[PDB]
Order: C-alpha cells, then sequence, then structure tokens
C-alpha cells in the first residue's frame, strides 16, 4: 500500500494485557507488514458528506486510493487492558501529516480520531509513527460486543455495515497521500488475522 | 444505534433495520470474498 509520496509500513490494532508488571500479553486484532475494485460498489458503506470519499476520489490521486478488506483475529479472552493501534509511513520527503480515521456505522460517521505528527530521519528516509493510539471507547464497546455473540457467523453479518476509513493529509498543501477504506470479517483461519488489499477506481 | 446492528443478527423476527445489497451481491472481484 502507498505511492511514491507516501508508503504504509505497518499498520496494527490489537489488545494488550498486564499480568504482572514485568508481563505482558498482546494480541493482534488486524496488521499489516489483487484484481481492482469499483470505488462506487462502496460509497453507501462510507460517510458521502462534505468531504466524505466520493468527493475525495475525484480529489485525486486515484493511484493513492485503497480498500483493504480485514479477515479479525477476535481469538482472546479479554483489569489491566489496553486498547490500541499502531501505524507507520514512510518518505522519501519530509512532511507535516495529518491522519483522520472515522469509525463508520451503516455509511454513517460515528467518530473520527485526528492526530497530527512529525518526521524524524532515519535511514536516509522520513518516518511517521503513531505509536499505542488508544482505541476510543466506541470501539472497545464494539468489538465486546462482537464477542457476546455466539457464532462466528453473526460476526460477519453485522460487521457487514461497520467500516474504518482511514485518509492521510499533507497538512500545509491539503493533499491526501493515502486513502484506506477498510471492510471487515472475522478469520477463519489457524493462521490468524490476514489482509487483502485491492485500489479503488472509477 | 449499535444494538439494533447486533438484534438484528440475533432475533430475525423482530429485525428493525435499513435493508441494504449484500457485499457478495455487488460487483466485486471473485477474490474479494476468497480469504
Ligand atoms: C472485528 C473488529 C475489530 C476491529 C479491528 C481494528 C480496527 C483498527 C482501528 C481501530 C479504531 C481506532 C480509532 C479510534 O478508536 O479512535
Amino acid at each position: 500500500i502507498g505511492t511514491t509520496k507516501l508508503r504504509l509500513v505497518e499498520f496494527s490494532a490489537f489488545l494488550e494485557q498486564q499480568r504482572d508488571p514485568d508481563s505482558y500479553n498482546k494480541h493482534l486484532f488486524v496488521h499489516i507488514g489483487l484484481e481492482s475494485v469499483d470505488i462506487r460498489q462502496i460509497y453507501d458503506k462510507f460517510p458521502e458528506k462534505k468531504g466524505g470519499l466520493k468527493e475525495l476520489f475525484g480529489k485525486g490521486p486515484q493511484n493513492a486510493f485503497f480498500l483493504v478488506k480485514f479477515w479479525a483475529d477476535l481469538n482472546c479472552n479479554i483489569a489491566g487492558a489496553f486498547y490500541g493501534v499502531t501505524s507507520q509511513y514512510e518518505s522519501s520527503e519530509n512532511m507535516t501529516v495529518t491522519c483522520s480515521t472515522k469509525v463508520c456505522s451503516f455509511g454513517k460517521q460515528v467518530v473520527e480520531k485526528v492526530e497530527t505528527e512529525y518526521a524524524r530521519f532515519e535511514n536516509g528516509r522520513f518516518v511517521y509513527r503513531i505509536n499505542r493510539s488508544p482505541m476510543c471507547e466506541y470501539m472497545i464497546n464494539f468489538i465486546h460486543k462482537l464477542k457476546h455473540l455466539p457464532e462466528k457467523y453473526m460476526m460477519n453479518s453485522v460487521l457487514e455495515n461497520f467500516t474504518i476509513l482511514l485518509v492521510v493529509t499533507n497538512r500545509d498543501t491539503q493533499e491526501t497521500l493515502l486513502c484506506m477504506a477498510c471492510v471487515f470479517e472475522v478469520s477463519n483461519s489457524e493462521h490468524g488475522a490476514q489482509h487483502h488489499i485491492h485500489r479503488l477506481v472509477k | 444505534d449499535l444494538e439494533a446492528l447486533f438484534n438484528a443478527v440475533m432475533n430475525p423476527k423482530t429485525a428493525n433495520v435499513p435493508q441494504t445489497v449484500p457485499m457478495r451481491l455487488r460487483k466485486l472481484p471473485d477474490s474479494f470474498f476468497k480469504p
């Protein structure tokens, strides 16, 4: 995932549980680090209001827009629990980056989490890193209710209407370097969490 | 709301949710549903 202007290096959602002050269990729900998808086929699942996905895909560039399908690993128990998200982007040029994460239900924006972060020079590149960004309480409550569900096909039916929109902006220009439209299922695999990357078009 | 989404899948009878086109019935790649 990425252009020649900004590449996504790592994405990770996790639950961290502290046993004793020296022992920590970490469980990954989804982690990062195929054929194209018609973006019109999915406009209904993301906000289309002022600054919605329809607007942003016109704005360009069309090579920067991606649909990610996650198979989430919900196989964990649930004190000292921390719900987090880690992300990392690498660029060849320095920038003041803005990151937008929208949690959406039935296409309606439920919560926006907006974050501003600067680069640090590393190995001839410019790295942007959000470390242990707290999941908002809606998300924690959402994960919990998926877990109370008896069957791992009920989870899928519910997740059909839940999406995450991730947008990375150059705060000075107002240019979009990365957009990720995230769709969701629960993993059936013994290998755990998985993902498909498709670019959006049309 | 939140629970309405969940209640829908738990109890089909009293389901109160906006009807939408299932993902599996849209114009999407074959590899989109293959894990
Ligand atoms: C099956 C649902 C599991 C959720 C998958 C993790 C998604 C990663 C984004 C988490 C939301 C962080 C943004 C926020 O809470 O403010």
